[PDB]
């Protein structure tokens, strides 16, 4: 199932979307791993095949 | 929990532990380290600062 909701995680005291003020921090995150990291940290391209 | 959604204090997060799990979650100890600091100090008293 693909997801591409870009909506506020609901689930602090101040309800996010309807107003904003706290815990109403961004879901969809950008990542930004560097050639200077570890081992667990490179990226990897996975391929499902069903 | 009855002070998470009060929306009366300037931070209150909590680490490790989610805030939506010490509803019916049980505890050995429970310490409280009362003190005053600054405006800008607030970021450093953090579980990975320096």
């Amino acid at each position: 199932e693909r997801d591409i909701s870009t909506e506020i995680y609901q689930a602090g005291s101040t309800p996010c979307n309807g107003v904003e003020g706290f815990n109403c921090y961004f879901p969809l995150q950008s990542y930004g791993f560097q050639p200077t990291n570890g081992v667990g940290y490179q990226p990897y391209r996975v391929v499902v095949l069903s | 929990s009855v002070l998470y959604n009060s929306a009366s204090f300037s931070t209150f997060k909590c680490y490790g532990v989610s805030p939506t799990k010490l509803n019916d979650l049980c505890f050995t100890n429970v310490y409280a380290d009362s003190f005053v600091i600054r405006g800008d100090e607030v970021r450093q008293i953090a579980p990975g600062q320096t």
